[PDB]
């Protein structure tokens, strides 16, 4: 969507690294994650992660949360097609559902729980 | 960049 990554790397080139990594590690989904505008909270060092299928949507904002340094009171959203997905999903589902066409599954995350 | 492999920890 509005994402960085997609205006850095063309299509053709993350199709092919998507597909091969599905290939070096089927047990593994590849996530673009980035804030999305106008969210104020803190910044991402790293974008690209590659997450085993069976963590939870749960598990990865843990995760997230503390990359960003956020207290456990600080609110944190995923968005993926505009949609927050449910916690208590694993990565694997969401990814089967939502992958775009360069096997890639992107996350957006904002401090704001209305789209946006 | 880039890929950050995660690995979760045991309870």
């Amino acid at each position: 969507m509005k994402f960085v990554y997609k205006e850095e790397h063309p299509f053709e080139k993350r199709r092919s690294e998507g597909e091969k990594i599905r290939k070096k590690y089927p047990d593994r989904v590849p996530v673009i994650v980035e804030k999305a505008p106008k969210a104020r909270i803190g910044d991402l060092d790293k974008k690209k992660y590659l997450v085993p299928s069976d963590l939870t949507v749960g598990q990865f904002y843990f995760l997230i949360r503390k990359r960003i340094h956020l207290r456990a009171e600080d609110a944190l959203f995923f968005f993926v097609n505009n949609v927050i997905p449910p916690t208590s999903a694993t990565m694997g589902q969401l990814y089967q559902e939502h992958h775009e066409e360069d096997f890639f599954l992107y996350i957006a995350y904002s401090d704001e729980s209305v789209y946006g | 960049n880039n890929w950050i492999p995660v690995i979760p920890p045991i309870p």
